[PDB]
């Protein structure tokens, strides 16, 4: 989405988490701005010294390359569950004879 | 938990955001070169100030992680570049008054020129007039006045400003933890923490000494049929046993021997390797000799380019309105976008000079996925030798008869491939023992061996010593000849041309290994050699995060620079030079000069 998401000076509005406390679990999500403190010292809201602000943004300008260009990626989990199904796709149908 | 995760924090926030800011001074400095107008310098100058500023905020975090009890070499190199202060150590009255010197004394060199004594009113500048009178015009007088007037309208205006440099600079690398800045240079290969790869910063001084006594067998000989060649043109000045004189070397600072090949052909009858009519007759354009030559770097087994990298690229000067820089030079704007600019045209000079460029590419394409701090050179040898071994293979007439350019009718000879070598030699083998020349002398200047007093009378008896080359007029103690060097007012280093030099063979020593290379290196080609490619690659692909010498014992089998693989390129001219120096003497003596009566 080079041509559509990449915007000069980089799109800021698309984020990442680069540091975490802990590692996330299978499809889970979090989005707190809690400070990554390393050290024994608190961080009180702000990075520095062993603290860390973990977000940041995206550098995604026009003139990134094949490496740092935005790419709209979607993934597809499904679920075998006891549940009765409920959608697969169309069935082949044929004329009347 | 531990310190260790401050300084892996800190780090991948720096490399994320001096990342974009750097690319921003780089593509602003390519929109500048590439439309050369008052809105894009200040755009240039304005993203520049803006970056550096930012290195300097940053390390006041970086000196708090002391790196004593740190065994990790990754965090230890990049913090190590932020923690230093550099010229922020001393005032502003003094860090000011360095930068005007460097100003001050950038102006007077571009600003040099020198006019007859019988017309005066023909006084031709610095480039491309007196240039033209060192390198193309054979006149006595002429080159002769060129170099004197030189020395004495800007060899003495530069000496007082050598000064203040010299102690600014020397005030500046002192309390930066070093003895002097010529220590400072030394300090590019330092390697710290390292088991058998660690490198103080005096070796180097110690590396040029044995290196250059290596080279004097091969640089005697050469500087006996240069004098001797010289001599034909010039008998009643230069004597069959003495010194050349500094006017006659072919440039205006004694450093080439490249413009005194008119004057020294070996076989003036016999024919040279020249496309440069074959590629007009083939219909070859800017486009076709760059894309040609990617063929010669996918054949070797490097990667090939990017569609972004040439359609982005610039082949020619866009008009006048908006001209554009035709330098040649490899640009990393980064984020994958790679790019060069130069205006080619079809002729086997700019042939070479893009397999140069597009040899520098393959250097920075390879580390690319190093951290920010880390996508750089191991030192100023590895950047530019690398170009250098791609287009001489290139020159070799074996991938000219494979591409179709030279053909294959061109008979080659041994008295065929003297007059390529001993060319080469004029450029190489006369330049090894200068560069070593004026850094030994730079080197004793900011130690402070040398008095301020005698730096003419030093740098003289260093000429005649250590390249046997006299002045062609005396100079006394107020003028200065190595500070109207461009490098050396423009605050450059000038040693990485000799290192540059001896590791260009040996990564030719060793990918001529790669290709299965037989018999001396002037016929080496790697051309169609998939392993050549890919034993360049697993190198060029470091940077800096190894030791510079690792790269190099694991490639061309040593951890310093050596003389071995430049004997083996110049093997057989040994053996010209020496038939050719039957009737001369080998070396040269202190006691001639040209004005001796």
């Amino acid at each position: 989405s080079n041509n559509l998401d990449s915007k000069v000076g980089g799109n800021y509005n698309y984020r990442y988490r680069l540091f975490r406390k802990s590692n996330l679990k299978p499809f889970e999500r979090d989005i707190s701005t809690e400070i990554y403190q390393a050290g024994s010292k608190p961080c009180n809201g702000v990075e520095g010294f062993n603290c860390y602000f973990p977000l940041q943004s995206y550098g995604f300008q026009p003139t990134n390359g094949v490496g740092y260009q935005p790419y709209r990626v979607v993934v597809l989990s499904f679920e075998l569950l006891h549940a009765p199904a409920t959608v697969c796709g169309p069935k082949k149908s044929t004329n009347l004879v | 938990s531990t310190i260790e995760e401050q300084a892996k924090t800190f780090l991948d926030k720096f490399n994320h955001e001096a990342e974009d800011l750097f690319y921003q001074s780089s593509l602003a400095s390519w929109n500048y070169n590439t439309n050369i107008t008052e809105e894009n310098v200040q755009n240039m100058n304005n993203a520049g100030d803006k970056w550096s500023a930012f290195l300097k905020e940053q390390s006041t975090l970086a000196q708090m992680y002391p790196l004593q009890e740190i065994q990790n070499l990754t965090v230890k190199l990049q913090l190590q570049a932020l923690q230093q202060n550099g010229s922020s150590v001393l005032s502003e009255d003094k860090s000011k008054r360095l930068n005007t010197i460097l100003n001050t004394m950038s102006t007077i060199y571009s600003t040099g020129k020198v006019c007859n004594p019988d017309n005066p009113q023909e006084c031709l500048l610095l480039e491309p007039g007196l240039n033209e009178i060192m390198a193309n015009s054979l006149d006595y007088n002429e080159r002769l006045w060129a170099w004197e007037s030189w020395r004495s309208e800007v060899g003495k205006q530069l000496r007082p400003l050598y000064e203040e440099y010299v102690v600014l600079k020397n005030e500046m690398a002192r309390a930066n933890h070093y003895e002097d800045y010529g220590d400072y240079w030394r300090g590019d290969y330092e390697v710290n923490g390292v088991d058998g790869y660690d490198y103080s910063r005096g070796q180097l001084i110690e590396d040029v000494e044995h290196t250059f006594e290596e080279i004097k067998p091969l640089y005697e000989h050469l500087h006996a049929y240069v004098r001797a060649k010289l001599m034909n043109a010039y008998p009643s000045y230069i004597s069959p046993i003495g010194c050349l004189p500094a006017h006659l070397l072919g440039d205006m600072w004694g450093r080439f021997w490249t413009n005194l090949y008119s004057l020294t052909v070996p076989f003036g009858q016999k024919p040279n390797i020249d496309v440069t009519d074959a590629m007009v007759d083939q219909a070859w354009d800017a486009q076709r000799i760059f894309k040609e030559a990617e063929k010669f770097f996918v054949s070797v087994g490097l990667p090939n380019m990017t569609q972004g990298f040439w359609e982005n690229s610039m082949l020619t000067d866009p008009g006048n309105v908006q001209k554009a820089v035709c330098h040649p030079t490899a640009w990393d704007l980064g984020k994958g976008d790679f790019r060069i600019l130069m205006c080619t045209k079809v002729t086997m000079d700019d042939f070479l000079t893009a397999h140069h460029e597009m040899g520098h590419i393959q250097y920075d394409m390879a580390y690319a996925a190093q951290p920010f701090l880390l996508r750089n050179g191991a030192n100023e040898g590895f950047h530019e030798a690398v170009g250098e071994i791609m287009s001489l293979s290139a020159a070799t007439p074996k991938h000219l008869k494979s591409i179709g350019l030279l053909s294959p009718d061109f008979q080659e000879d041994n008295e065929t491939e003297i007059n390529f070598l001993l060319k080469q030699a004029l450029t190489i083998v006369g330049t090894l023992p200068f560069t070593y020349m004026l850094e030994k002398w730079r080197w004793m200047v900011f130690k402070g061996e040398i008095p301020k007093d005698q730096w003419m009378k030093k740098w003289w008896e260093m000429k005649r010593e250590i390249v046997g080359v006299v002045e062609p007029v005396p100079h006394d103690e107020t003028y200065c000849d190595p500070a109207s060097l461009f490098h050396v007012s423009n605050d450059y280093s000038f040693i990485r041309y000799y290192t540059r030099t001896l590791y260009q063979f040996q990564f030719q020593e060793a990918l001529c290994q790669a290709a299965k290379h037989e018999g001396p290196l002037h016929k080496c080609d790697i051309s169609n050699s998939t392993e050549a490619g890919q034993k360049l690659f697993n190198m060029l692909r470091l940077g800096k995060s190894e030791p510079w010498t690792l790269a190099l014992e694991n490639v061309v089998g040593a951890k310093n620079m050596n003389v071995r693989p430049l004997l083996n390129y110049f093997e057989p001219l040994f053996t010209w030079l020496k038939d050719q120096n039957k009737n001369s003497f080998v070396g040269w003596s202190t006691d001639w000069s040209p004005y001796a009566d």
